[PDB]
Formats: C-alpha cells, sequence, structure tokens
C-alpha cells in the first residue's frame, strides 16, 4: 500500500500533464485556424498587398502545433508504458490481499 | 582621445607649435565600451522586431475579441503597441548613430596602433546586421 | 463653445472614410471605415459589417428618392457597394476596374 500508491501518484501525474498538453495544443490549433483564415481573406482579395510578416507567424504557429503533437505522442507512450507497469503492481497487490 | 588627438594636431599646424603626443591604451577599454553600447542595439533590435508585428497582431486583434488565442508573448506587446510604434519613428537616427559610433571606435582603436583599417567596414555592418555580440569582440579583437 | 456630446468608440476611424447617414430613414448614424477592411456603424452600440477588402471611399446620401433612406456607399480600388444598412440588401455591387479614389 505504499510503494503500490507511488506507480499510481506517477500515473495521474502522466495524465495531468497529457490534459495540459492538449489543453496547450487546442490554442495552438485556434492560432493557426485564426492566422490562415486571414491568409484566405488576403488570397480572395483583388487588389495587392504587403503580407505584413502574416506567414511569418503562421510558420511559428505552425511550429509551435508541430512540437506539441510530438509532446503529445511522448506523453501518450509514457502513460502506456505507466499503465501497463500499474496493471502488473496491481494485480500484485491483489493476490498478496487474497493470501 | 583620437578626436582629441586630431583637433589638438590641426590646432598645433595652424598655430605652427610642433607639439609632442604621447597615447596609451588598457586593453580592455574597447571590451568596457562594447558592453556599454550592446543594450541600446539590443533595445534598438528588439524595438524593429515588435513593431514589424504589431499591425499583423492587429489584424487578428479586430476579431473575435482576444478571449482565448493569442499567445501571451504577442500579447505582452499588444497592449505596448503605441509606445512601440511611437517609438519605431525615432529607432532609425539611433541605429545609424550606434553603428556610426561603433565603426569610429573600430577605426581609431585600429588607428592607434598604426594600422589602416578602412576597408573592413563593409564587414562589420554585415556582423551588426547579424549583431552576434560575441562574434562582434571576436571580430574586434581579430581584425 | 462646449462639446454638446462626447464618446470614445475603440476601433481606429480611418481618415478620409467618414460618413452621417439616417439608415433608419429618420435615426442618424456614423459610418466610419476601420482596419482590416471593416466598416463600422455606430448607431446613436457599434455593428460591423464585413467588406473584407481594403476600404478607400466611404459615403452617405439620397440614392433612391422614392424612400427616405440613407445608402451608405463603400468604395475600394476595384468595387463600388451601395448598402441599405436598415434592411441589408445590395442596392448595387458594381466592380469599377478603374478603382474608388
Amino acid at each position: 500500500l505504499e510503494e503500490y500508491f507511488e506507480l499510481i501518484d506517477h500515473h495521474f501525474e502522466l495524465r495531468i500533464n497529457g490534459e495540459k498538453l492538449e489543453e496547450l495544443l487546442s490554442e495552438r490549433a485556434v492560432q493557426f485556424r485564426a492566422i490562415q483564415r486571414r491568409l484566405l481573406t488576403r488570397f480572395k482579395d483583388k487588389t495587392p498587398a504587403p503580407l505584413q510578416h502574416l506567414d511569418t507567424l503562421l510558420d511559428g504557429t505552425y511550429k509551435q502545433v508541430i512540437a506539441l503533437a510530438d509532446a503529445v505522442e511522448e506523453n501518450q507512450d509514457n502513460l502506456f508504458q505507466s499503465f501497463t507497469r500499474l496493471k502488473s503492481a496491481t494485480h500484485l497487490v491483489i493476490l498478496l490481499i487474497g493470501l | 582621445i583620437s578626436i582629441l588627438k586630431d583637433v589638438l594636431s590641426k590646432e598645433a599646424t595652424k598655430r605652427k607649435i610642433n607639439l609632442n603626443i604621447s597615447y596609451e591604451i588598457n586593453e580592455v577599454s574597447v571590451k568596457h565600451t562594447l558592453k556599454l553600447i550592446h543594450p541600446k542595439l539590443e533595445y534598438q533590435l528588439l524595438l524593429a522586431k515588435k513593431v514589424q508585428l504589431i499591425d499583423a497582431l492587429k489584424e487578428l486583434q479586430v476579431h473575435e475579441g482576444n478571449t482565448n488565442f493569442l499567445i501571451p508573448e504577442y500579447r505582452c506587446i499588444l497592449e505596448e503597441a503605441d509606445h512601440l510604434q511611437e517609438e519605431y519613428k525615432k529607432q532609425p537616427a539611433h541605429l545609424e548613430r550606434l553603428y556610426g559610433m561603433i565603426t569610429d571606435l573600430f577605426i581609431d582603436k585600429f588607428k592607434f596602433k598604426g594600422t589602416n583599417v578602412k576597408t573592413k567596414v563593409p564587414l562589420l555592418l554585415e556582423i551588426l546586421d547579424s549583431y552576434d555580440q560575441n562574434a562582434l569582440i571576436a571580430f574586434f579583437d581579430a581584425a | 463653445l462646449q462639446p454638446v456630446f462626447t464618446l470614445k468608440l475603440r476601433h481606429k476611424i480611418s481618415p478620409r472614410m467618414v460618413a452621417v447617414g439616417r439608415y433608419d430613414g429618420t435615426h442618424p448614424c456614423l459610418a466610419a471605415a476601420t482596419q482590416a477592411g471593416k466598416v463600422f456603424i455606430h448607431n446613436p452600440d457599434v455593428s460591423l459589417l464585413n467588406i473584407n477588402q481594403t476600404v478607400s471611399c466611404l459615403t452617405a446620401g439620397v440614392l433612391n428618392p422614392e424612400l427616405g433612406y440613407d445608402a451608405l456607399l463603400v468604395g475600394t480600388q476595384t468595387n463600388l457597394l451601395a448598402y441599405d444598412v436598415y434592411n441589408n440588401s445590395d442596392l448595387f455591387y458594381r466592380e469599377v476596374a478603374d478603382g474608388a479614389s
């Protein structure tokens, strides 16, 4: 009941980190969509105009989104490993309670 | 001291004096002057970098009221956009003055040793367009 | 004198693009260009109109004297749009190709 709780806490820390990463990816995606709509509006327009470095903001946001996606993937893998190890631990704990 | 040397020699040649100069250099003074200059050039470059994106971010500001999406980084610029824009008007004069002061410092600190380095200026201009302060001091000490 | 009324509108007004027009027929309102190519309308609340295009002219007047409404005109370097703000309906959306300066 004490070396068993630390695995639970590791699992839950990974879960919380995943939720944070996902709520950050949400904001990054919203930024990307907004800048993309601005660029589409500039495209549909006939008259020429400076891009005002909107493409640079788009590139920055795209880099942020890719970084966050890779982070979420790695967190998913870590969470899966932690879940398997926790399954083994709780197997042992049920065994030791049934004995 | 370079300006003083030149102007006093000019006055002497005017008034027929033929004075005697004897200078001296602390080999760390250039480092001190460059450390003095560095904050000003850093501030000018940050000024330019923020005012480049001010208007692009303002185009995004007019929609969706900026409740949840704008990054805090550019959110720090959305407020002070006004002061940034009104300082950008005066920035180019300060940048040109700083570049001139740096090139005069370089030319003079090589002139005291007896050299003539009026030719390496464009490389220094390119370095300042990049402005790697450590590469800047390296170019100062090396050539 | 003294300003008989004052108010602060949060939108940057483009300089030469301002008009006053009774867009409700008897209720005068303010039409003024803004950044991003949007034209705002102050009724006495501000209402936005997505021109989605950099405005270059703006006026307001009586274009058909049969009715008593002011028509909001919006010119762009390649377009020209009359707008009945009350019953939102284009009076005419002409494409100039010479510009609206």
